[PDB]
């Protein structure tokens, strides 16, 4: 119980020298390039342009969903898959290669992967407001259902930095799972709601159950319910947020354990 | 007349592999017999207030880590440190990145190293002004050159106020005209009576600035005392060293390399 | 023409220079792991598991292609993927990183990609001959056809190196080429007989045209065919092979000539 | 009697942006008008064979663009070197891996550095005889001390056999036992008559190794010529900076970078 009010501490304490050091890396990231922080926006833009002219227009040929033209579905569903895919694999490694700098300074070392995960929750806010303009544009406008987003974006970026807080000292006592991670990424991209409905190509008894555990399922639809269909997606769906909640309150109670138990003996295993 | 560190019986060992299957048995395996490297073995020594220290030894004596050991940075295999006051080490390449420029440099680094906001505004531009770069503070620090990037970390890493201060090998930084500054700066600490540990090969300095030396050789404190009883000894031997032959000097090091491996 | 000549000289006069410094790097990459130079083919294992659960179970139900299990005709066709990927992300930086250290000695810079590249031609070695077990052990033998891979594994390789001694020096010149090279790489991906016979499923007017303008159509064409079909691929696809090898012959004299042009200032741009 | 290196009129500039927007302006517009810095302006010396040269001046004088334009790492913008000879450069971090062991950064090293594998084959056992590392030389060199990974370096880099040699602040490594194996180490070529251009702060070492004074102030070349009539000159105007006040200082800092920056 020491554990998690130790982190608990350390981050309420170092909010704004965390959002300080995001700041510089994401300075840091994009110096040499001509246009600067414009790539943080530019890439996923193609790598979604890539997407829908793949998923879209030959598996379906752009077939609408619920009504809503699929270049706008596939817009609000993966909106939100490069912040995480990028922020786990790259806070994994944060405290192998930034604990040689902070090191022989007193510093909050619990703190070092969740600024990483705010140099791309950054650019996953500035797509969010590029994609509400862009639905905007279509003719759908915002209602009161909107307001749910205030409870549904920051269980994204927890749930991220629950997960790499765990992943960062896994990979620094053992350096097999950064390489490990990148298959379980893929399982996590391929079954979801994201690129495609299974129900209605394929067989729904098992493909549908197994998604329903993941929580980039739940995550996706109900962005789509706060920005598209208009309702209030905790009504029907209160089961699957608590046991989201639950995920994350492991992950964050496991993450704490390790982390106290082996921070003083980090230069060893470095 | 009150302790400072207090140092009891602090061990250091390293496990040697030579082949990844040796380390994955040493893993795996619950009792397993492999080679140990005793990198500080029972190292006891209590430092006073207002006392300086400097370390002089041979190349691998473990003089590193000793102070890193007293910094905190590093934890001993047995035995325990006892200090009072904070804690700050002189390193001027920790928190230094190419791609920022000097001025979000001194930001950067004073973050990272635990001063408020507010305080940094204030340091700022006496920080600036010591540095003497000029136009240059603007230009990314990958442009600068060696002395020039030297003389910004030294500005940036001595405004800290510990009770227990460790340099190495940083007394002095840039050509001439500039290490009498750091030499006041320096000798500034030793007036304000805080305790303070020097490690590095220069005797001179050692002569003129310590108060006190501990000699270290093969993981081991072979003396601990006063500079006028001490310093002369490890010069003596140093002139003896030279004398020897070539295979008197390895057989020397053989015999200083014997205990330090064990197996275990 | 001098630049061609300077290059292959280059070449062919330190082959062994690069074999060595490929086997060092191999070695530095894996230096932490337990497991050591294993993951070089553990990884890709992993990655193929992954892809054929998703798009072999999920979208055709494990259905055969060609009276071959579909398992090992995605097996023929995605043991090259991962060395052409690889390379080319690698490689692109290579000059970027490694000119430090042999700016002051004399030493001749166009090899820097090429060994890069080298160190992953080990492992596609290494997945090509597990793959050929494989397909032994289910019940199809090699005949006199499997000697066509004598001609198509060096095009593989020479493809990729010509590719990376382009991108070098584009990424060297300018910083954004690095970030944009990640979407050319997706496409390529997915608009290839990798994963999915288009005519099948879908309509062959359109997509099977513009497939036939991507290399990784040919290499895995050519490799099913050395492999799996058993049959001269040559004898009715020359027209392909003379395009693939123009291809590979424009990109190597303009990487040469950029490489000659700008290697004396790559100081002041990095 | 014979030039060894010949330098005309050699000119190094370097544009200086604030701003991303400068640089993409002055990338895509044709003719556009932006500072420029001046490293180097209109430096010419002549070499002969068998001359020992010490470049001395402060720190952002411009020793080592001069050093590396000789080298052939650098291009000039303006002008052209002439030399002959094959030119070789010590420098010991250049090389080294950390999570390669001591065996495999020798061959490593030795194979960047532009040697077959018979003579690595050869040279090899001299390198760990003369390193001194003992058992460690099969571990990681990340588990080196500093000095060890100097003296490491220095064994590696002393085997070149060159006609022009460049060396920067590297003429000693390690404690007081083994520097004097580097001194000798380093007179062995001044007995072969080889062309050595040194780059130190260290007036006593340029003293008692140089033969030749070339003395660079702001990028230019104030003086060249004998050590007995050049150095003199450099000692007095250091000693007379040290007499000036603050702003004496910072007007003949501010009087030295004026000329320096330029627009066109
Ligand atoms: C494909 C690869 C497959 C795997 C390959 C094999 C991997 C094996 C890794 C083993 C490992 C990782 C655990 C990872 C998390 C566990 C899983 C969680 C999963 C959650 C989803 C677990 O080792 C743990 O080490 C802890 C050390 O604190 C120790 O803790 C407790 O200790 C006290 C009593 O032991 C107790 O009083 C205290 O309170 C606890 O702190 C634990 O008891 C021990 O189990 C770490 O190994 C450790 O490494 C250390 C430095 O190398 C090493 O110590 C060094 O000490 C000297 C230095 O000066 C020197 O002598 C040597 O340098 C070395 O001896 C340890 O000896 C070794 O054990
Ligand atoms: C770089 C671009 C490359 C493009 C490559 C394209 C390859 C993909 C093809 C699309 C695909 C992937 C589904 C996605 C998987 C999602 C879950 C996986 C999750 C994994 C984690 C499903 O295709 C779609 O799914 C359904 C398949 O039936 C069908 O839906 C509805 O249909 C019912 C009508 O009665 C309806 O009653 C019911 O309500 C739905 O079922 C759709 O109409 C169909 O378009 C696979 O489909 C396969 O291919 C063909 C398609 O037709 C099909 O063959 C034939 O089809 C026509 C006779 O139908 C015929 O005319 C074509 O000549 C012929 O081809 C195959 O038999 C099918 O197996
Ligand atoms: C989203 C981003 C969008 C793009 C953003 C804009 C990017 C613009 C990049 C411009 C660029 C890249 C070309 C890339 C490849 C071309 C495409 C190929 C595509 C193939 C698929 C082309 O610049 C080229 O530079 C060459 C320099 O050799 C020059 O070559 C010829 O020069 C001679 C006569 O000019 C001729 O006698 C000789 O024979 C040739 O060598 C060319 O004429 C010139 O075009 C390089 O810019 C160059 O950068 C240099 C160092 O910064 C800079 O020189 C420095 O010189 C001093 C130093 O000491 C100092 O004064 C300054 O430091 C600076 O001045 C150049 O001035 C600048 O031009
Ligand atoms: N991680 C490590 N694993 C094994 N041995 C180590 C490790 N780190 C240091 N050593 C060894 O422990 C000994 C102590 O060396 P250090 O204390 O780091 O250097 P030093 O005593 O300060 O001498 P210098 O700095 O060269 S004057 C040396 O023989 C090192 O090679
Ligand atoms: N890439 C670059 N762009 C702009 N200015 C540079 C660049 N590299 C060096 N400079 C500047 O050019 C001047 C020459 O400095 P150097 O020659 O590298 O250092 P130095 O003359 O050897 O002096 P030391 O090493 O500190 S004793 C300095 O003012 C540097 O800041
Ligand atoms: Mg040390
Ligand atoms: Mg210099």
């Amino acid at each position: 119980m020491s554990a998690i009010g130790t982190v608990f501490k350390e981050h309420v304490k170092n909010f704004y020298l965390i959002q300080r050091l995001a700041q510089f890396q994401v300075k840091i990231i994009n110096h040499s390039n001509y246009l600067g922080v414009a790539w943080e926006l530019i890439n996923p833009v193609m790598q979604i342009m890539v997407y829908w002219m793949v998923f879209g227009l030959g598996i379906r040929s752009n077939a609408p969903i619920h009504g809503v033209p699929f270049v706008y579905w596939l817009l609000v569903g993966i909106s939100m898959w490069f912040f995480i895919n990028q922020g786990i694999l790259e806070g994994t490694k944060a405290i192998t290669q930034k604990f040689n700098q902070v090191s022989k300074m007193n510093f909050p070392l619990s703190i070092i992967p969740t600024y990483i995960v705010t140099s791309r929750f950054y650019g996953h806010l500035g797509l969010l407001l590029l994609v509400i303009i862009a639905c905007m544009f279509t003719g759908i406008y915002p209602s009161i259902h909107i307001i749910q987003l205030l409870i549904y974006v920051p269980f994204c970026f927890f749930l991220t930095a629950s997960v790499t807080l765990l992943t960062s000292t896994l990979g620094v006592l053992v350096r097999d799972t950064q390489m490990l991670m990148q298959a379980i990424l893929r399982i996590l991209f391929y079954f979801s709601p994201i690129l495609w409905l299974p129900k209605n190509h394929g067989i729904s008894g098992l493909i549908h159950e197994m998604m329903k555990y993941n929580p980039v399922y739940f995550i996706a639809e109900s962005y789509r319910a706060a920005i598209l269909y208009h309702e209030w997606y905790f009504m029907d769906h209160w089961k699957l947020m608590l046991y989201n909640f639950g995920i994350v309150a492991i992950f964050f109670a496991i993450g704490a354990y390790l982390h106290m138990k082996y921070r003083d003996q980090f230069a060893d295993f470095l | 007349m009150n302790v400072s560190v207090n140092i009891k019986n602090v061990t250091k060992e390293y496990r040697i592999y030579r082949t990844n299957k040796e380390r994955m048995k040493d893993a795996l395996i619950p009792k397993h017999k492999n080679k140990t490297f005793f990198a500080l073995d029972d190292i006891s020594l209590k430092a006073y207030e207002g006392d300086v220290i400097g370390l002089v030894g041979i190349n691998g004596s473990g003089k590193s880590t000793l102070s890193n050991i007293i910094g905190g940075s590093l934890s001993p295999t047995v035995g325990k440190v006892d200090r009072n006051g904070e804690v700050s080490v002189i390193a001027i390449s920790a928190g230094l990145s190419g791609q920022l420029t000097g001025i979000e440099n001194i930001e950067f680094k004073m973050l990272c190293m635990g001063f408020k906001r507010k305080e940094i505004k204030a340091m700022t531009p006496k920080i600036i002004e010591f540095s003497e770069l000029g136009e240059f503070i603007y230009q990314p620090v990958k442009k600068y050159s060696s002395g020039m990037r030297a003389k910004l970390g030294f500005s940036i890493n001595i405004t800290v106020n510990p009770d227990i201060l460790v340099i190495d090998e940083a007394l002095s930084v840039g050509d001439q005209t500039f290490a009498q500054k750091c030499l006041d700066k320096i000798y500034e600490f030793k007036e304000q009576n805080k305790t303070i540990f020097f490690v590095s090969h220069n005797l001179g300095q050692v002569r003129q600035f310590c108060t006190k030396i501990a000699w270290i050789e093969g993981g081991k404190l072979k003396d601990y005392g006063e500079l006028d009883d001490v310093l002369p000894k490890y010069e003596a031997f140093l002139n003896d060293f030279k004398k020897k032959s070539k295979a008197e000097q390895k057989e020397f090091r053989n015999k200083l390399d014997e205990s330090r491996f064990v197996i275990k």
